[PDB]
This record gives C-alpha cells, sequence and structure tokens, in this order.
RNA sequence: AGGGGAUCGAAGAUGAUCAGAUACCGUCGUAGUCUUAACCAUAAACUAUGCCGACUAGGGAUCGGGUGGUGUUUUGACCCACUCGGCACCUUACGAGAAAUCAAAGUCUUUGGGUUCUGGGGGGAGUAUGGUCGCAAGGCUGAAACUUAAAGGAAUUG
C-alpha cells in the first residue's frame, strides 16, 4: 500500500501459509515456520542455510500439516515417493 | 498421633543425600552426627529428626525408596544403564514375514532373506 | 534494573531487536512487559472504568475491585487490560501491565484517493463479545470518530482519524464493548486484500540469526 | 434447564411405550424408564448350605435357583439405595459397578 | 395459585353466570 | 426443491475456501455459473476450472486460492437503475478501492465497473470479494 | 431462508403482514383507536 | 535432491522389520492412510517401510537445521520410550524430559521447569498431549512417532511405525540418532555400520 | 343407547393418625374401566426444536436391501470389505450461542436458496361481549377501562 507519490505507508506486511495462502497475523500463537537442512556433496549440512516454510494455525489444528508438508516437501526434492496426488 | 510433620521429613531426607556413608543403623550415633550436621534449636525436635533418618536407613537396606537419591545408588545406577547383550535381539538367530509383508519388499526392491508362512484371522 | 528471563527479552535489551514490527512479523510471544516500553516508549495509558464486585461468605460480603486500563500510541499500536485486585491502586498498576503485553497493530488506508498519508481504516470489520457487537467503517476526512465517549479513546489511542460505528447488543456491559472494539481493531491485519496478492520470502526468525545472543 | 439428553428414559423414534408397576409402592411408570434389575439367589442361602446337603435324601443333588426381574419407580430407586445422586460429569457415565 | 385449579375455578364461575343470565332471556 | 443451482455453486465454493480446500466440485453446470466464473477468474480470484460432461447438465471442478473472501447471490435478482449501483456497492463490499458487484445487462454479464464504462444497467446477481 | 418470502412479486404479503403486527405496538394501538378523545378527561388537550 | 547414498539399504530393512515396525494397528484414521501400504487378513495393516525411512531422514534434516543442540526437547512420558530418549539425549545434544511432564514448562515463565525449545520429538502423542497441547501457545514446532491410528492435531512431521511394540519404538530413536550425527559430522562415513547396537535403546523390564 | 360387568376404582361409607384430617395409610364400593352405533376435538398431543434442497469434522456399534469374498461351520447361519436408506451414540470446535449446550441451534453486520406460522415488558386475561360448532361439559375467534418498575432466562459464591 503507497501513497500519491508511491511510499510505502504501511507499517508491515505479514507472511502468509504456504498450505492455505493466509495471513499469519501476529498473535496466531499456534503458527510454526519450520527449516530444512540443505546437504552438500558429501552428505552434511550446510549451516545457516535452508528450506522454509510457515503453516498457519488453522492448518495445524485440523491436523492437515502433516500431508501438506509431504506435497511442499515432495514438489521442492525433499521427498521421492511420499505424496501421490490422486486420493 | 505419630505422624510425623515436613519439616521432619525433609531435614531428614537432606541429611541423606549428603551423608549417607557417615549415618549407621542406630539412633545414639545418629542423635550425635545430627548435632555435628546439622544446626538444631531444639533437644526434642533432634531426637525426631535423627529418628527418622534411623528409620529411613532401615528401608534403604531392603531396597532403594523414591524420592532419595544418593552418590552410591546414582553410581551403581548409571553402571547397569550401560547394559547391552553379546548379539542384538534383533540379529538374526536362523526372517519370517507373512505374505503381504513380502510384497511390501518386492515394490521397495530390496533383495533379503524372507521366508513366508500363512497367516489368518 | 531489569534481568530478562526469556530468549527474546535478551535480545531485545542487548539492541539486536530495534522495532516491534520484527515481533509482529514472526509473531513471537510476548511475556516481560519492559520489552513493550522499550520499543515503544511513546505510550500513555488510560483508565476507562472501575467497579466493586462481591462474593458471598459465612462473615459477609467480599469486596474487590476491577479495573479497566487501554495503552497506545496514537500512531498505529493499542491494547486493553483488566485486572482485579484487593486495593483500587493496585487494580490499576496490574492493569497497564496487562495492556501492554497485548499491543497489537492496526491497518489504516484511505477512504478515497490514496492522497496525503492514510486517515482511516482498510475495510470494514466486526468483533463481537458477549452480546455487543462492534463494526467499524471508513469515513471520509473531516468526519471524526463517530463512536460514543468510551470506544473513541480507544480509537484516538490506535491512529484513526475518520471512522465511523455502529454497534449492536447490550453496550452498556463497558468491558464488552471496549473487548468488542478491541478484536474489531486487530481484524483489519487479518483481511486479505488485493495490494498484498504477491508472494514475499519467509524472512529468517531473528531468534535464530542471533542464536548465540539469545543463549544469554 | 435441560438436565438430559435423553430426557430420563430411553425413547427414540418411539411414540408411546406401555406402563409397568413398581414393585414398592405400586406406581406406573413407563417401561423404558424404570430402573429394572434381576435377583438370582440359591433356594436355601448360605448359613442353611450344610443343614439341607446333610439332611438330603440324595447325593449330589443341585440347589435350585430363584429368579424374578424387578422394577422400581425413581422414587422407590433413589430409596432403597439402588441408585444414588451422581456428579454432573459422572451422571454421563454408563458402564455398570 | 395453581394454574390447573385457577382454571377450574374459573370455569364453575362461568358455568354460574351462563345461568344466572338464562333467567332474563 | 433446488431453487437457485447458482446459489449452490457459490455456497460450495465459499465453504471450501473457507475450510482450506484447493479445489470444489460443484453440479450441476449452467451458463450463468460459468459466466459467473470467468469474471471471478478475469481478476484472480478463482483459477483454472473444467467442465465435466455427462448429459445430464454436467459437473464443473474448479481450481481455488487463498484469495476469495466471500462469493454470494442477491436474491430475488433485484432491477437496478444506474445510480442505484452507487448504494448496493456502499452495502456489499469491504471498501471502495477493490471488490466487485456482478449484474446481468444486455450488454452481459458483466463487473459494475465494467457496467459504468459501457453505460448499460439491468439485474443484480451478485458479489465477489 | 428466514421466515419470510423473498420473491419480486411477494410484495402484498409483506404489506398485509406488517400492517396486522403494528398492533402489538403500544403507541399505534392508541393513536388508531383514538382512546385520547374517549377516555382521557383532557380530551387530548394540553391543560383544562 | 539427496544423493542416492541416503536410499534405503538392506541392512536398515533387515532392521525394521526384525522390530516389527511395519505392524500397524488394527484401525486407521484418515489423515494416516497414505502410509499404509496393504491389509492383511485379520485386519492388520502393514506400514510402507519405505516412508518410513523417507520421513525419517526429513525429520532428521529439520533436527540437523537448530543451530544450539539444546534447543531439541525429546519427550517420552511411556516406559518403553523413556530410556531411548535419555540416551538420544546423551549422543547428541538435545535436553530430554523424562518421566512426568510438569504443565506450565513451556508457558510459565518463572517456574525452575522452564525450557523454551525450537524443536520438541514426542514419542506417542496420545499420552503425551500435554507437551503438544502446550506446543501450540509458544511457537514450537513438533515431531512424533505416530501409529496408523494416533491423533494428527498439532503434528508436523509424523515418523509412522508400530509404537506399541518395545523393539519398534527403540529402534527409531536409535535411527534419528544416527542420521542427526551424519548430518552434522560426527560420523565419517554414512556407508559404515554404527558402532552402537539397538539394544542399548530398549526398555529392561526388571 | 344396547351388551358385558372378573379386577382396579372420581363419588359415597367406614377404621386409624391428628389440635382439626370432610387428606395421605387400611377395608368396602356406584359411574368408569371392556365391546357395538354415534358425539367431543382436547394434553408437558414435547425433540418444549415446521417443511423441501445444497454444502461443511473425526470413530465405532445396529436394523433392512444389494455387491464382492466358491471366506468357515453344518449361501440357510456366521465372518471380512464396500454401498444405499433408517433409529441413534462417542470425541472435538473451523463455527454458533447470554449461557446451559448444538453436526444442527453452523455456512447470519462478510447480514438475500424457496416457502408457511407465530411474538412485541409484567398483570387485568385466554376474562367480558358478539359470532359460529356441540345433546351437555365446552371448543375456535377474542377486547377495553384500570394497575404497575420491574416479572423473566442460564450460570457464580454463600
Amino acid at each position: 500500500m503507497e501513497n500519491d507519490k508511491g511510499q510505502l505507508v504501511e507499517l508491515y506486511v505479514p507472511r502468509k501459509c504456504s498450505a492455505t495462502n493466509r495471513i499469519i497475523k501476529a498473535d496466531d500463537h499456534a503458527s510454526v515456520q519450520i527449516n530444512v537442512a540443505k546437504v552438500d556433496e558429501e552428505g552434511r549440512a550446510i549451516p545457516g542455510e535452508y528450506v522454509t516454510y510457515a503453516l498457519s494455525g488453522y492448518v495445524r489444528s485440523r491436523g492437515e500439516s502433516d500431508d501438506s508438508l509431504n506435497r511442499l516437501a515432495q514438489n521442492d526434492g525433499l521427498l521421492k515417493n511420499v505424496w501421490s496426488y490422486s486420493r | 498421633g505419630r505422624v510425623r510433620t515436613k519439616t521432619v521429613k525433609r531435614a531428614s531426607k537432606a541429611l541423606i543425600e549428603r551423608y549417607y556413608p557417615k549415618l549407621t543403623l542406630d539412633f545414639q550415633t545418629n542423635k550425635r552426627l545430627c548435632d555435628e550436621i546439622a544446626t538444631i534449636q531444639s533437644k526434642r525436635l533432634r531426637n525426631k529428626i535423627a529418628g527418622y533418618t534411623t528409620h529411613l536407613m532401615k528401608r534403604i537396606q531392603k531396597g532403594p525408596v523414591r524420592g532419595i537419591s544418593f552418590k552410591l545408588q546414582e553410581e551403581e545406577r548409571e553402571r547397569k544403564d550401560q547394559y547391552v547383550p553379546e548379539v542384538s535381539a534383533l540379529d538374526l538367530s536362523r526372517l519370517n514375514v507373512d505374505n503381504q509383508t513380502s510384497d511390501l519388499v518386492k515394490s521397495l526392491g530390496l533383495k533379503l532373506p524372507l521366508s513366508v508362512i500363512n497367516v489368518s484371522a | 534494573g531489569w534481568v530478562p528471563v526469556t530468549k527474546l527479552g535478551r535480545l531485545v535489551k542487548a539492541g539486536k531487536i530495534t522495532t516491534i514490527e520484527e515481533i509482529f512479523l514472526h509473531s513471537l510471544p510476548v511475556k516481560e512487559f519492559q520489552i513493550i516500553d522499550t520499543l515503544l516508549p511513546g505510550l500513555q495509558d488510560e483508565v476507562m472504568n472501575i467497579k466493586p464486585v462481591q462474593k458471598q461468605t459465612r462473615a459477609g460480603q467480599r469486596t474487590r475491585f476491577k479495573a479497566v486500563v487501554v495503552v497506545g500510541d496514537s500512531n498505529g499500536h493499542v491494547g486493553l487490560g483488566i485486572k482485579t485486585a484487593k486495593e483500587v491502586a493496585g487494580a490499576i498498576r496490574a492493569g497497564i501491565i496487562i495492556a501492554k503485553l497485548s499491543v497489537i497493530p492496526i491497518r489504516r488506508g484511505y477512504w478515497g484517493t490514496n492522497l496525503g498519508q492514510p486517515h482511516s481504516l482498510a475495510t470494514k470489520t466486526t468483533g463481537k463479545c458477549g452480546s455487543v457487537t462492534v463494526r467499524l467503517i471508513p469515513a471520509p476526512r473531516g468526519s471524526g470518530i463517530v463512536a460514543s465517549p468510551a470506544v473513541k479513546k480507544l480509537l484516538q489511542l490506535a491512529g484513526v482519524e475518520d471512522v465511523y460505528t455502529q454497534s449492536n447488543g447490550k453496550t452498556r456491559t463497558l468491558e464488552n464493548t471496549l473487548k468488542a472494539a478491541f478484536v474489531a481493531i486487530g481484524n483489519t491485519y487479518g483481511f486479505l486484500t488485493p495490494n498484498l496478492w504477491a508472494e514475499q520470502p519467509l524472512p529468517v526468525s531473528p531468534l535464530d540469526i542471533y542464536s548465540d545472543e539469545a543463549s544469554a | 434447564p435441560k438436565k438430559r439428553a435423553s430426557n430420563g428414559r430411553n425413547k427414540k423414534g418411539r411414540g408411546h411405550v406401555k406402563p409397568v408397576r413398581c414393585v414398592n409402592c405400586s406406581k406406573s411408570i413407563p417401561k423404558d424408564k424404570a430402573i429394572k434389575r434381576m435377583a438370582i439367589r440359591n433356594i436355601v442361602e448360605a448359613a442353611a448350605v450344610r443343614d439341607l446337603s446333610e439332611a438330603s435324601v440324595y447325593p449330589e443333588y443341585a440347589l435350585p435357583k430363584t429368579y424374578n426381574k424387578l422394577h422400581y419407580c425413581v422414587s422407590c430407586a433413589i430409596h432403597a439405595r439402588i441408585v444414588r445422586v451422581r456428579s454432573r460429569e459422572d451422571r454421563k457415565n454408563r458402564a455398570p459397578p | 395459585m395453581r394454574a390447573k385449579w385457577r382454571k377450574k375455578r374459573t370455569r364453575r364461575l362461568k358455568r354460574k353466570r351462563r345461568k344466572v343470565r338464562a333467567r332474563s332471556k | 426443491t433446488r431453487s437457485s443451482v447458482l446459489a449452490d455453486a457459490l455456497n460450495a465454493i465459499n465453504n471450501a475456501e473457507k475450510t482450506g480446500k484447493r479445489q470444489v466440485l460443484i453440479r450441476p453446470s449452467s451458463k450463468v455459473i460459468i459466466k459467473f466464473l470467468q469474471v471471478m477468474q478475469k481478476h484472480g480470484y478463482i483459477g483454472e476450472f473444467e467442465y465435466i460432461d455427462d448429459h445430464r447438465s454436467g459437473k464443473i471442478v474448479v481450481q481455488l486460492n487463498g484469495r476469495l473472501n466471500k462469493c454470494g447471490v442477491i436474491s430475488p435478482r433485484f432491477n437496478v437503475k444506474i445510480g442505484d449501483i452507487e448504494k448496493w456497492t456502499a452495502n456489499l463490499l469491504p471498501a471502495r478501492q477493490f471488490g466487485y458487484v456482478i449484474l446481468t445487462t444486455s450488454a452481459g454479464i458483466m463487473d459494475h465497473e465494467e457496467a459504468r464504462r459501457k453505460h448499460v444497467s439491468g439485474k443484480i446477481l451478485g458479489f465477489v470479494y | 431462508g428466514k421466515g419470510k418470502p423473498r420473491g419480486l412479486n411477494s410484495a402484498r404479503k409483506l404489506r398485509v403482514h406488517r400492517r396486522n403486527n403494528r398492533w402489538a405496538e403500544n403507541n399505534y394501538k392508541k393513536r388508531l383507536l383514538g382512546t385520547a378523545f374517549k377516555s382521557s378527561p383532557f380530551g387530548g388537550s394540553s391543560h383544562a | 535432491s539427496l544423493p542416492a547414498t541416503f536410499d534405503l539399504t538392506p541392512e536398515d530393512a533387515q532392521l525394521l522389520l526384525a522390530a516389527n515396525t511395519h505392524l500397524g494397528a488394527r484401525n486407521v484414521q484418515v489423515h494416516q492412510e497414505p502410509y499404509v501400504f496393504n491389509a492383511r487378513p485379520d485386519g492388520v495393516h502393514v506400514i510402507n517401510v519405505g516412508k518410513t525411512w523417507e520421513k525419517l531422514v526429513l525429520a532428521a534434516r529439520i533436527i540437523a537445521a537448530i543451530p544450539n543442540p539444546e534447543d531439541v526437547v525429546a519427550i517420552s512420558s511411556r516406559t518403553f520410550g523413556q530410556r531411548a530418549v535419555l540416551k538420544f539425549a546423551a549422543h547428541t545434544g538435545a535436553t530430554p524430559i523424562a518421566g512426568r511432564f510438569t504443565p506450565g514448562s513451556f508457558t510459565n515463565y518463572i517456574t525452575r521447569s522452564f525450557k523454551e525449545p525450537r524443536l520438541v520429538i514426542v514419542t506417542d502423542p496420545r499420552s503425551d498431549a500435554q507437551a503438544i497441547k502446550e506446543a501450540s501457545y509458544v511457537n514450537i514446532p513438533v515431531i512424533a512417532l505416530t501409529d496408523l491410528d494416533s491423533p494428527s492435531e498439532f503434528v508436523d512431521v509424523a515418523i509412522p511405525c508400530n509404537n506399541r511394540g518395545k523393539h519398534s519404538i527403540g529402534l527409531i530413536w536409535y535411527l534419528l540418532a544416527r542420521e542427526v550425527l551424519r548430518l552434522r559430522g560426527a560420523l565419517v562415513d554414512r556407508t559404515q555400520p554404527w558402532s552402537i547396537m539397538p539394544d542399548l535403546y530398549f526398555y529392561r523390564d526388571p
């Protein structure tokens, strides 16, 4: 949100859940942010680097968090044969 | 009634976790240690504190008691937490698997020493 | 003096967290009232109402007091706090602390053209506590805060300049009207508008990038 | 307010349930609401078993049993300690003692 | 008084107003 | 019995998005449903969708994203003069910078801001925002 | 829906229904019956 | 994508089926259906060991992400899992919570048992519900060893496995420790086996 | 109005308790209880919850029908999986509610699927009067003067 001459007049831009694309508000205290470690050629984690995800409180409370991470992980290559689209 | 209060139960508890080697199974000796080991404000309280401690040494003789840990018992505890058999219970003594279990091995594509046996409800 | 007892409290004193926007952005829990006031030193407080309350015992009525407090910046941050205590002074003192721990932001946009600075809410929002329902609609410039005396104070201490309000239900219970207004105004950041549709990368949590400093 | 979700009886999908009479006070209570117990006891009580065996003109005579099913209305079920007032959370329990 | 017995009383009252008025009619 | 198929279609879409699902199946299809879903699509609200043929008025499958807040119908389809749109939008739109009200005119099914350009008006159908 | 018709051609039921339900109001009942001119000692005047 | 050396090796498969990690509960809940392979007669559902291992490495990778090792907390309230946790916290740096979970560990900031971790692992969500529920107030990720019928509310990575077997519970804890150590460089070669036998993680009945 | 009339039993009669007991308790006992022909049209007639339609969370048990299993005992009975239509039940809160609670009482200030019925502080009053139905008891429709600051719902501590 900008003003008549291009200046951003918004306090801050909130994140959004990966599984649902909904805003993660300030006091959504069930929400999480996972970090998945990348691996060098020798099969060892690379310090300080991740493939990051966020999941909203709603998803986690319904029990869909496990399935939604399987979808996202497999897409990004972090898993091979965990998720099948046809149920 | 002969129910001790918490100021006695806890004072005796503190003595055992810090002075197990020196306590004995005898009231009179334990009476004199509590004078050299703790500062107590009366003859009456001092007798009661020592009396319970004797009672607790008797318990520890027959077996360990919940709520009291001391240098000797914890050392013998950790020693048996390093136990491990000669051969794993997972190691092969001869592996059997159901028919459906066998199908799973095939799908994954692993070669294993499978024996199949029948199964029913 | 102050000695932290939580990871966020340590980083804030050490200066690694400088603005309150990082806390809201990552939704970190706040459990030390010193964190809020080291980042928003401009807060001003207000006690809305004080009422007595009694329970029954064999030897008569046990009387204790209830105080409501609102703290805010008049620049986009507010909080609401209620405490019950044996003395009136204590209820107020503890109410300021509970209110501060619950500071939330607000989203201010325009009613018409995007000329000048924001002056009103970005969208209609509703809030409900008990039976009271407070609804805020955008209003043009020069309208002012069209609301009852109790709710007007909360909106002034939030930074909204022009706003309409409609209420339904038993408004006379002031704790529920102020709670309903507080929920309604915080929902302004939950509502997704088309100007946020863009995808932004997730920032790395401050508690991870300054990991060593948080430990001690 | 509503105290029980079953209305204190066991009627669902039914218009009417014919009534029975309590065994202590002789009052009509619908079958599905009545408190019902089964009292099976040896005909010869325990303290008399030895004398009857010694007196039997047979060896190995099995003691006959007496069977009956008893219906109580709520008022007489409370009094006879067959059922007792029970707490909020503990009312929902269905499992016998 | 109990709602049931108040209904009964009113009914017995009407029955009598119904026969005192029948003298004139 | 079934009175408005559009009311069913938007109800299904709203309920699914509200609970997180990323797709829906709306049955039966209709021309007015396709035309409504193209306006929703043209502004990014829904995404792709497909029409399953079954010789019996067909089914549809809609791919959603998190954008949609509420989609609904206004029944009965009230007559709207040209100058009364400014009092319909002010009633059922979060603000006057986004959101649409879709109304059927002789020029076709259109959102109100395309009806202002073309200078047309007619019956009202629903809204999306 | 709710307990009223919504159809475009349902206006008559909404007029007549409401007309019937205005008689629960105390103000409406007194004014139309005109009980001021019948039972009020002042007959509807400000002073007597 | 992971190097091909991470696939399920035959040596590991012998361990997994030996410990009966592939024998599931007689009931399955909808969210766990993808982890089921086929239904034997008698109703026992065989868990797909392939997805068990693949999920196991991903859980290991999230564990290796947290910088300070003391911020990973391992809970196990039941007897079969307490020894496994104490040794998982030994070889790695995780802080264990064995025995009973004190309400207010993650929420009350003046209790002597206050832990504010970055990841928690639990052996059985049904019995460790207090830890998982409290994990939802303070934004704490959760990993859990999950049987086909266990609840999945507030659980992010579920490592499907038999959780009613003594050998099964221990082996899964043993395997994670191995993978986190390897990722961090503690162990040199992924090819060779580890020199600590899995029986160190099992529960002694006397 | 005929028939039947064993049991229980408004009325009635009695014995006892009691300050009184034209009540509860004990014993008698007519109308009634049951059937045929014809009236009445009522109830806490209750799920205190209108009907048709779509959509939204998890788990097991049961009634009817159908499909697959040559399952097992000697396709009848069972057993396992699936499906349609019912009577319900357990767990939970995305949601609703003033709460008690509720898978509908949700998809309602982000207010519109179709439709019918009813209510507007508490009393006077479901009363008076006028109609209409009934053999009668009575049913349906149903006011006004006057009076009043509270009646009332769900939970909390005593």
